[PDB]
């Protein structure tokens, strides 16, 4: 256990050819308490008409982040340190296509 | 990145009394710094390796070699930390050597292996062995790390493995476009394992302009325990055109271990 | 049951549960993505962690379908901000801070505006 300083030192989901929803991930224990995870809308990408392009995959980018719980749940100051995976965004890639 | 076996991993070697298992990647010596630390591990060697539980899986597996250096710093080596990095997640596994019976000799030198530490096919690692006690603020280094790269489903011991082949690197649907007669098309394929949709998709094109003069996209549900492996067949009505007869027929999985990303199997049609 | 809770500070137990244990097969996309990207590795000793991974975006604009470049469109890079732990020291002594560090997690292809 660790005593810390109390003091912790855009807009692409809808502009994105892979474009994504943000979803309400609430917590009123862990800090952040609300966090936004991203998840695509299609499964296809947004081509040059506005038109899903089928042809290409809308995958998204995920990451592991340092959060931090209430622990005991309701103490204070009191945190315990804490590891998760977030969806952040999409990105559009090319599918891996095998021929005959 | 999950780790093998929850067994009695060991790491127990001759002359050495170990014991391993799980850490956070926050180690005691980076909070409480010990002044009189041991030195870097010398010629680290991450190799790729496969695995096979008691139920009859094929995992590939990290592995882990190191040696210690020469120097009398080796009475000050109480254990070992190996981290895992998986580049794409920022996703990190440690697990910590406590030595219980500390180094000594040099007569014969120490070489470790760890083998334990499973890797997913098509990825990038950084791994490291850090010795601990860490160094002091401000110290040299004391780690070595590597970069640790993983093949995709096309290397040919990748294919053969329980991760692959649930991504369906064993599958084959042997896509067949039979021409029938009031202008239409019959697609069969074979089907894989998996409760997951499919998707057909039709590009329809003159005989060299390679730009579609037809393009459409069908949807095969999800098939039951029954249907599993079993051919299916879909008959589709072209767009009646001249000159608009060579097709491209790609049938796209989705299953649970790619979601969208899965290996499509694309099929020619001529005139 | 509740600890000694002292002022201007806070209570950081490092035990890290990791409640989310994956389960979803990730992949090496980073050279496939119409707004494609490098990987690169960065070593911070005095942080937790000590390795953290930044993304950049490998062009001003998005690749098409010929393999060629697009300038008409841009590659933004997608950035999570994270906590971090800063090991600080005056000699001897050592503090213990935490720090929120934006972290480039790869890029994706917009519209201009
Ligand atoms: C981004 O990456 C460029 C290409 O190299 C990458 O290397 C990776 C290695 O793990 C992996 O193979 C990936 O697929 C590759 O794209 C670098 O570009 C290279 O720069 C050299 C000079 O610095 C040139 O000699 C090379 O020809 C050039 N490569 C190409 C494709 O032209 C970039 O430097 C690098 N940039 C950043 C910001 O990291
Ligand atoms: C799917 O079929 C392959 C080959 O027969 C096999 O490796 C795999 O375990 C099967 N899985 C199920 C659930 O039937």
């Amino acid at each position: 256990t660790v005593m810390v300083n109390l003091n912790i030192h855009s807009d692409y989901y809808n502009r994105s050819t892979s474009p994504w929803n943000l979803h309400r991930n609430e917590d009123p224990e862990r800090y952040p308490s609300v966090i936004w995870e991203a998840k695509c809308r299609h499964l296809g990408c947004i081509n040059a008409d506005g038109n899903v392009d089928y042809h290409m995959n809308s995958v998204p980018i995920q990451q592991e982040i340092l959060v931090l719980r209430r622990e005991p749940p309701h103490c204070p100051n009191s945190f315990r340190l804490e590891k998760i995976l977030v969806s952040v965004g999409c990105t559009c890639v090319t599918p891996i296509v095998h021929h005959v | 990145l999950r780790l093998l076996d929850h067994r009695a991993l060991v790491c127990s070697q001759p002359g050495l009394n170990c014991t391993v298992k799980n850490s956070t990647c926050l180690d005691d010596s980076w909070i409480h710094p010990r002044n009189l630390t041991p030195s870097s591990p010398k010629d680290l060697q991450i190799q790729l390796h496969f695995a096979h539980t008691q139920q009859g899986d094929l995992f590939p597996v990290a592995h882990i070699e190191w040696t210690l250096q020469t120097d009398a710093s080796i009475l000050y080596l109480e254990g070992a930390e190996l981290s895992v990095l998986q580049l794409n997640t920022n996703e990190r596994l440690c697990v910590r050597f406590e030595f219980l019976s500390k180094l000594r000799h040099h007569h014969r030198r120490w070489r470790f292996t760890f083998s334990h530490f499973v890797v997913d096919p098509d990825q990038e690692y950084e791994v490291t062995v850090h010795h601990l006690p860490k160094p002091i603020p401000d110290g040299d280094p004391n780690h070595q790390s590597k970069n640790f790269l993983v093949p995709d489903c096309e290397h040919a011991r990748m294919k053969v493995t329980t991760p692959c082949m649930s991504s369906g690197s064993l599958w084959d649907p042997n896509i067949t476009v039979e021409t029938l007669e009031a202008h239409q098309l019959r697609v069969s394929f074979t089907l894989w394992n998996e409760s997951t949709h499919y998707q057909i998709l039709l590009t329809s094109f003159p005989h060299m302009e390679n730009h579609s003069c037809f393009e459409h996209m069908h949807h095969i549900p999800a098939p039951r325990p029954e249907e599993f492996h079993q051919r299916s067949n879909v008959t589709l009505t072209l767009r009646n055109l001249k000159g608009c007869c060579r097709h491209q027929v790609q049938i796209q999985p989705f299953f649970s271990s790619c979601l969208n990303d899965c290996l499509r199997h694309s099929a020619t049609v001529s005139c | 049951s509740c600890p000694p809770v002292p002022g201007g500070s806070m209570k950081l137990d490092i035990g890290i549960i990791n409640e989310n244990q994956r389960v979803s097969m990730s992949r090496n996309i980073e050279s496939r993505s119409t707004s494609p990207w490098n990987y690169t590795v960065t070593w911070d000793p005095n942080r937790y962690p000590s390795e953290v991974v930044q993304a950049q975006c490998r062009n001003l604009g998005c690749i098409n379908a010929q393999g060629k470049e697009d300038i008409s469109m841009n590659s933004v890079p997608i950035q999570q901000e994270t906590l971090v732990v800063r090991r600080k020291h005056q000699g001897c002594s050592v503090s213990f801070q935490l720090e929120k560090v934006l972290v480039t997690v790869g890029c994706t292809c917009v519209t201009p505006v």
